[PDB]
RNA sequence: CUUUAAUGUUUGAUGUUCUAACGUUGACCCGUAAUCCGGGUUGCGGACAGUGUCUGGUGGGUAGUUUGACUGGGGCGGUCUCCUCCUAAAGAGUAACGGAGGAGCACGAAGGUUGGCUAAUCCUGGUCGGACAUCAGGAGGUUAGUGCAAUGGCAUAAGCCAGCUUGACUGCGAGCGUGACGGCGCGAGCAGGUGCGAAAGCAGGUCAUAGUGAUCCGGUGGUUCUGAAUGGAAGGGCCAUC
RNA sequence: AAUUCCUUGUCGGGUAAGUUCCGACCUGCACGAAUGGCGUAAUGAUGGCCAGGCUGUCUCCACCCGAGACUCAGUGAAAUUGAACUCGCUGUGAAGAUGCAGUGUACCCGCGGCAAGACGGAAAGACCCCGUGAACCUUUACUAUAGCUUGACACUGAACA
RNA sequence: GUUUAUUAAAAACACAGCACUGUGCAAACACGAAAGUGGACGUAUACGGUGUGACGCCUGCCCGGUGCCGGAAGGUUAAU
RNA sequence: AGGACCGAACCGACUAAUGUUGAAAAAUUAGCGGAUGACUUGUGGCUGGGGGUGAAAGGCCAAUCAAACCGGGAGAUAGCU
């Protein structure tokens, strides 16, 4: 029907993989839903792009009853 | 007679498309293809109208 | 002849100590309502011509 | 489109003013709301809404 | 006030008379044996005509120019910014006039919080009533729903309802995403002051990703920052905004 | 149809046979009344068709007289041209080969002839596209402008209605 | 009759004729910043512009658009 | 009598062949139209480049013309070769 439109990539997923040291503020994963979910000493924002509350190694969890993927930072 | 129906026919189907152009509905290239089919099925349906000519013809003759 | 200056980015860039160049934001001279707080805020503030124009800044300003 | 462009103003003596949008249309009646003036520095009634 | 009429005051316009500016490409006189020109006399017009300056209309008669680009040559059609998905080869990014859809908004609640609730689809019954209108029970278990395309999320709900309310808050911001750049986004936390909550606490708009327009030029409000001798002022800057 | 796309429309005539022609039909894609319509005697180096006479136009070319061409003597150019020790084929290859591979064939050099090739010579393609090129031309493109036109003021006065 | 000197001589241009229109004379109109001059030493049986193109028979319908010719109560509108 | 008829000079230029590094930067040859007319020709004059003149072809204006020639702005500009 006329196509041939797209719209400019933005630019998401994973931005520090686990073991991975931050600093308080990084982003770790940028995302349109919660794919992960924050856990500990990690800040879910406000388009769900989860950061680091934190300086420490990044951490993947899958935890809880429904099998979730959660990033936390252990102090390292 | 016949013909002369068929070819009639040949004369409003350009007549509507060769309208399609203004309105500015139709690629001058759509146009001119359109018409050849038009005149495609026109040749047909006469080279039809010739075989039943000729197959009475026979008859007659 | 003297060089002469662009008369425009003279009127945008200004030097600064270490040799860079300090301007404005641009985005807040209208449309304004419907920007956010934080965005403008953030525009208020004057910033440093980037790694890749100095180039041209200095090409447009020889007695900065 | 449609939606009206508006000021609400402080209430208070300064002349600042927060900026915002309605639908003129189907609410016509003067906006109104405890905002922070940061001039005064306190949070007072902030009204006109066209 | 309506509408009206009339003397008057104001201001316009229209007409007629005059002669003396002005016109005479009527006549005659001299320069002059000259169809020019000048002066004179006369007749005819006469403050008109015409000309300068300013002004509105008309003005291809003339003049300078403009009349995009992508493109399976060009043209024709279509497209141009933004958002979702596939192509995309399990990080990012990735082309085609490749396959599909949407945006140029909406909402002072459709925002904030505190408390609370939980869809569809089918079976069975029973008012109209049906394959689906509401009601009961069971199954089911999120297929529902999410203001709107698609993807990702959502039960701790991000879905639904109420109370109180303005955090759709001002200054900032460690740190990070993403961009040639202009920019864009995310952000704990700090100070001021707030709303909900007994309280832990949550709130710098909305489940998220579209819903946009640089600079210049001005306009509007605020601030003695500047102010061409000085005091003001215009204008300029700064902050908010159109 | 100087107009008809389908189209060599259909019918008639002319011919052995006629996409043209003539005469008709109306289905006029898309005639039509001073951008004139339909006719029209004459005229026309005007367009189409027919016929008599004529004929080397042709079947199909023959002989002949003359100017060259050819030989000798005198004079004496030209375009072109990277360099040449400058063959045919089939293949290959910037894709149509004297020049590469393979192979065939060919003693060295003129002269008269012919034009199939040297993508032969000549002109930096005229078509085509590009350049934010040029130039003329058009117009209800933009913007100006001479001309024409409107008013105000000035040269420009006196009375009155 | 004319025409593309040098690839087009024609069916094109011109033509007599026809019509529309402008022009009252210091004419319209044209060359001229102007003075001047042509129009014309003419004067509407004249002169310019435009279309048509001997002659014959003729020349239908439509004035919305666009021109032009008029009118004008109203609307809007320049310098001042 | 006649933009009347045939036809030389004269004026034209319809067809063909030759020619095309020509005899010639438009011709020769054989035929062709006009030929008392809106005819043709000598001398001189006048009209000038956005201008002239044009029985109109965009023709002609010194071997040329959808804007002559010469000198100048001038080494215009050339994102092209
Ligand atoms: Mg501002
Ligand atoms: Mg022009
Ligand atoms: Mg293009
Ligand atoms: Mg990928
Ligand atoms: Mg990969
Ligand atoms: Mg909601
Ligand atoms: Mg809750
Ligand atoms: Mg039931
Ligand atoms: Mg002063
Ligand atoms: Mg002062
Ligand atoms: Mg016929
Ligand atoms: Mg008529
Ligand atoms: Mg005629
Ligand atoms: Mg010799
Ligand atoms: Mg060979
Ligand atoms: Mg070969
Ligand atoms: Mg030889
Ligand atoms: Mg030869
Ligand atoms: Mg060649
Ligand atoms: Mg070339
Ligand atoms: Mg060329
Ligand atoms: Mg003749
Ligand atoms: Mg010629
Ligand atoms: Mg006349
Ligand atoms: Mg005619
Ligand atoms: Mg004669
Ligand atoms: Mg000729
Ligand atoms: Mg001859
Ligand atoms: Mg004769
Ligand atoms: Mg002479
Ligand atoms: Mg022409
Ligand atoms: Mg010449
Ligand atoms: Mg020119
Ligand atoms: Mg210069
Ligand atoms: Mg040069």
């Amino acid at each position: 029907t006329r196509n041939g439109r797209d719209s400019e990539a933005k630019r998401l997923g994973v931005k520090r993989f686990g073991g991975e040291s931050v600093l308080a503020g990084s982003i770790i994963v940028r995302q349109r839903g919660t794919k992960f979910h924050a856990g500990a000493n990690v800040g879910c924002g406000r388009d769900h792009t989860l950061f680091a509350k934190a300086d420490g190694k990044v951490k993947f969890e899958v935890k809880g009853p429904k099998n979730r993927k959660f990033i936390s930072i252990e102090a390292e | 007679q016949a013909r002369v129906a068929v070819r009639n026919v040949r004369r409003d189907a350009n007549d509507k498309v060769k309208a399609l152009l203004k309105d500015k509905e139709i690629s001058e290239d759509d146009d001119r293809r359109s018409q050849d089919d038009v005149q495609k099925l026109t040749d047909a349906a006469i080279k039809k109208i010739e075989a039943a000519l000729a197959d009475k013809e026979a008859e007659l003759m | 002849p003297k060089i002469k200056t662009v008369r425009g980015a003279a009127k945008r860039f200004k030097k600064t100590g270490k040799g860079g160049f300090k301007h404005k934001h641009a985005n807040l001279r209208h449309i304004l309502t419907k920007k956010a707080t934080k965005r403008k805020r953030h525009l208020r503030p004057k910033a440093m011509v980037s790694k890749g124009d100095l180039g041209l800044v200095i090409a447009c300003l020889p007695y900065a | 489109g449609i939606r009206e462009k508006i000021k609400l103003v402080s209430s208070a003596g300064t002349g600042h003013f927060y900026t915002t949008t309605k639908n003129k249309r189907t609410k016509p009646e003067k906006l109104e709301l405890k905002k922070f003036d940061p001039v005064v520095r306190q949070h007072v009634i902030y009204k006109e809404a066209k």
